[PDB]
RNA sequence: GUCUACGGCCAUACCACCCUGAACGCGCCCGAUCUCGUCUGAUCUCGGAAGCUAAGCAGGGUCGGGCCUGGUUAGUACUUGGAUGGGAGACCGCCUGGGAAUACCGGGUGCUGUAGGCUU
RNA sequence: GACGUCGCUUUUUGAUCCUUCGAUGUCGGCUCUUCCUAUCAUUGUGAAGCAGAAUUCACCAAGCGUUGGAUUGUUCACCC
RNA sequence: GGAGCAGAAGGGCAAAAGCUCGCUUGAUCUUGAUUUUCAGUACGAAUACAGACCGUGAAAGCGGGGCCUCACGAUCCUUC
RNA sequence: GCUCUCGCAGACCCGACGCCCGCCACGCAGUUUUAUCCGGUAAAGCGAAUGAUUAGAGGUCUUGGGGCCGAAACGAUCUCAACCUAUUCUCAAACUUUAAAUGGGUAAGAAGCCCGGCUCGCUGGCGUGGAGCCGGGCGUGGAAUGCGAGUGCCUAGUGGGCCACUUUUGGUAAGCAGAACUGGCGCUGCGGGAUGAACCGAACGCCGGGUUAAGGCGCCCGAUGCCGACGCUCAUCAGACCCCAGAAAAGGUGUUGGUUGAUAUAGACAGCAGGACGGUGGCCAUGGAAGUCGGAAUCCGCUAAGGAGUGUGUAACAACUCACCUGCCGAAUCAACUAGCCCUGAAAAUGGAUGGCGCUGGAGCGUCGGGCCCAUACCCGGCCGUCGCCGGCAGUCG
């Protein structure tokens, strides 16, 4: 499974109706995927690990993108995940600040790849929820929990280093 | 929930070349009439056709 | 390396199943075989007379000749790059019939009666069989209740 | 509802122990003249019918042992095909499909063919 | 540093048979240059069961030096 | 069946294929077909039949060697 | 070569013009599907057989040893045994109840179906059974997908192979030796892997345009000269991309993330400090305690909290006075694991190799985006030839 920016889907599925149980139960997952094809694939993966159910003897009765409920309010997100290193597998709890749930999960994927060299096929996201400010554990979010927060932008590195490529004056980094 | 009908028509495209191909894959691709690269066609989807797509 | 003996490598295939030794049941002797029908070749090992070769074990042929205790069978054998029809004399403890051809014959008779009834009643009915079509759009009732939320489990090391 | 004779599948039918068996039957049983066999009429063969269900046999039982069939084990183990996946390797993860077997927990415990009997 | 266990090296000997059989002169010494470091000495150090003297264990380090003979064709060896 | 079935091992086998008696010589005379190795050549080994003459058993049957998988040999010449 | 098959379409014309509806060839296949058999590998099992193998527990018999006071009925019943029973630890290429995935065979109709009749020296209770033969009627051509087939003669070269994924035998291993399966190289150029028979992409007539694959885009060198995204990492041997061309066990208070536990306003942790100790050293041991000692030990202290000390190198009364708190200090701290990058572990011979230069707000590592670059691959077009249509033209019929 590759990436991009992720979307959250809810995928609801069931086993196929045999003439023993004419109404098999429905199951629902929240799945963070680049698109709905990857969403259905990851659904069948997870539900096959959990229940004895395969894509052949089953169906997707619904696969639909969950939109962000409040995409203009900055939320804290707690991610409960498991992954596996080159050695055995580990449980983990991360915290992020974002506007969207899928944005925070994408942030978690790039962060796990950065800090633990973990690939997306190694990561399994098992819980994601919206944390308030007073329930957070990580200092990288609790330092932004301040109502009168204030900081400068100290060392502004020039970015247009090629427009111009040859100038006569050296750039300034204080602004 | 409304589960729509799983489709009866597929468009298939051969997207790999002809070098170093298994004989069973070769036979299935030429039964699909995909003898060149980027060489698509229409198939009708049932169990037999879906299983030979799963082969190739 | 290895020998060209006639029963080389037949330690398990010419043996009996577990708790199935001893006397051969008599229905296997009182089956009948007319020349032309399809038989499976297995080759039990309680009887050592007329037993087929290990290349013919697990095969299927048709009867061309009936004798007192055995049957001449025409079987396809694949020598290196050709398939050729071998004629083997095998005994009735080593053969049994073929339910595939039996099923085909009963659907032939069903087709014939169906075409007769369609012709007399003045309709057109389907006679061929079609390979498992797609799945015919339908509604799935939730019966009021919400579908249960599934969720991957944490990792714990037991074993 | 059963039984004899001959069976078919060959333990759901076996094994261990306990209870019940009306009527026909099947036996146990009585005997050695003949037939025929023995060291021995115990076995086999023959000739019977005083007694008997004690036994065989049948049916039932046992938180029975086995066996049969499900669940669980477990979408686990293993595996088809794929990758310029990971890892120094050993091996491991994923994608696409298939998918077991113990331990443990249920339920069951002979069906049936042909011919001939008994059961008011 | 016992029982164990992880390595490196190609100055030992094997294992292999890829190159060479219309030929790559086959042991040792002599001579002469250069390289390496897994440092014997010397320079600068740290440690000691380093009081001194002597020695031992490490580190940076290959700049510089590492001999004369008896016996043996000897490489090795052994002695003065 | 944990024994035995001539021997190596594997398979098979219980009123058997084992053990003990009784009677015998199907370990005989013949033509073809087939399988095994295979080039679908031969030998060897084997499997179904068919035609004689027999053995055994009350009989159905079984038997042309050894319960099955090994135990063997062209042309030319000699001999019967 | 041959035997067939599809059929050519009606001058230019124009799917058709026969009999409500309906039908659109046969066979074949390195393929699936539907049925139906076959198998003993992977796995699993050993409270299932055969072998192998670890440990306790419970019982009553015996050529168990014996067991102390029983010679005297070992008055005895115990210690140990064997043995039995129910469990338990771990195994099998030449074990196995069970048992896959992938796989092997067969079938999926006109050579079929169903009616009559006849022949037989085989078979026989029978008009039997079986086989053969002569007539007759039934086409919805009886799964999917693809495809033109069959058939004969003559025949060269080859019979040293090698490599790769997976499986696998011998070997410590090998660019070693030997197999299975598929693909390649040989016999094959081209784009990429700097370089390379075999890797990755893709197979090639001669060209123009477009676009791609694998691979890339600081400069060599086409393309990021994006105001690219988020992090990680400093190396006095950094790192830098399939095969592949170089490293492990073990460590790090280097930094980053995580898991679990613990302490703290009845005031943590670290520092400023007071009593911070006693009969009893009871016991231990006088080669060692009226503190601090190899042994078994371990209490009450007359206490805001104190030992049979972890503090004061001891036979020593040595004896300074830490352990435990209350007054300051007033809010977080500590520990054990874990895995990312970096470091140590880490030594070879001419001077040298992420390809080089160099690169550290990356030109490094991980997860990603939008652009862009170009192969003999793909698309469109041109031209050459080959093959096929057994294609068209004898109607020069103003
Ligand atoms: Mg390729
Ligand atoms: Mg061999
Ligand atoms: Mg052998
Ligand atoms: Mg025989
Ligand atoms: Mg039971
Ligand atoms: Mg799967
Ligand atoms: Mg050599
Ligand atoms: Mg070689
Ligand atoms: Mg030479
Ligand atoms: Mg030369
Ligand atoms: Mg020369
Ligand atoms: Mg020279
Ligand atoms: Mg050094
Ligand atoms: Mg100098
Ligand atoms: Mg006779
Ligand atoms: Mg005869
Ligand atoms: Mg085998
Ligand atoms: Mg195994
Ligand atoms: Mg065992
Ligand atoms: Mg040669
Ligand atoms: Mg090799
Ligand atoms: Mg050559
Ligand atoms: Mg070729
Ligand atoms: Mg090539
Ligand atoms: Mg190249
Ligand atoms: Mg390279
Ligand atoms: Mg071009
Ligand atoms: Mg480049
Ligand atoms: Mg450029
Ligand atoms: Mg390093």
């Amino acid at each position: 499974k590759a990436s991009g920016t992720l979307r959250e889907y809810k995928v609801v599925g069931r086993c196929l109706p045999t003439p023993k149980c004419h109404t098999p139960p429905l199951y629902r997952m929240r799945i963070f995927a680049p698109n709905h094809v990857v969403a259905k694939s990851r659904f069948w993966y997870f539900v096959s690990q959990l229940k004895k159910m395969k894509k052949s003897s089953g169906e997707i009765v619904y696969c639909g993108q969950v939109f962000e409920k409040s995409p203009l309010r900055v939320k804290n997100f707690g991610i409960w995940l498991r992954y596996d290193s080159r050695s055995g597998t580990h449980n983990m709890y991360r915290e992020y600040r974002d506007l969207t749930t899928a944005g925070a999960v994408t942030q978690c994927y790039r962060d796990m790849g950065a800090r633990h060299r973990a690939r997306a096929h190694s990561i399994q996201i098992m819980k994601v929820e919206e944390i308030a400010a007073s329930k957070c554990r990580r200092p990288a979010v609790k330092q932004f929990h301040d109502s009168k927060i204030k900081f400068p932008l100290p060392h502004r590195v020039l970015r247009r280093q090629h427009k111009p490529r040859f100038t006569t004056k050296r750039p300034n980094t204080f602004f | 929930f409304y589960v729509p009908a799983e489709p009866k028509l597929a468009f298939v495209i051969r997207i790999r070349g002809i070098n170093g191909v298994s004989p069973k894959v070769r036979k299935v691709l030429q039964l699909l009439r995909l003898r060149q690269i980027f060489n698509g066609t229409f198939v009708k989807l049932n169990k037999a056709s879906i299983n030979m797509l799963r082969i190739v | 390396t290895n020998t060209k003996g006639k029963r080389r490598g037949t330690r398990y295939m010419f043996s009996r199943p577990f708790r199935k030794h001893g006397v051969v049941p008599l229905a296997t002797y009182m089956r009948i075989y007319k020349k032309g029908d399809i038989v499976d070749i297995k080759g039990m090992g309680t009887v050592q007379k007329g037993m087929p070769h290990k290349c013919y074990h697990g095969k299927t042929g048709r009867v061309y000749n009936v004798t007192q205790h055995a049957v001449g069978i025409v079987v396809n054998k694949q020598v290196k790059g050709k398939i050729l029809a071998k004629r083997i004399n095998v005994r009735i403890e080593h053969i049994k019939h073929s339910k595939s051809r039996d099923s085909f014959l009963k659907r032939v008779k069903e087709n014939d009666q169906k075409k007769k009834e369609a012709k007399e009643k003045g309709t057109w009915v389907q006679l061929k069989r079609q390979p498992a079509p797609p799945r015919e759009a339908h509604f799935v009732r939730t019966n009021g209740k919400e579908p249960e939320l599934l969720e991957p489990i944490p990792y714990e090391f037991m074993a």
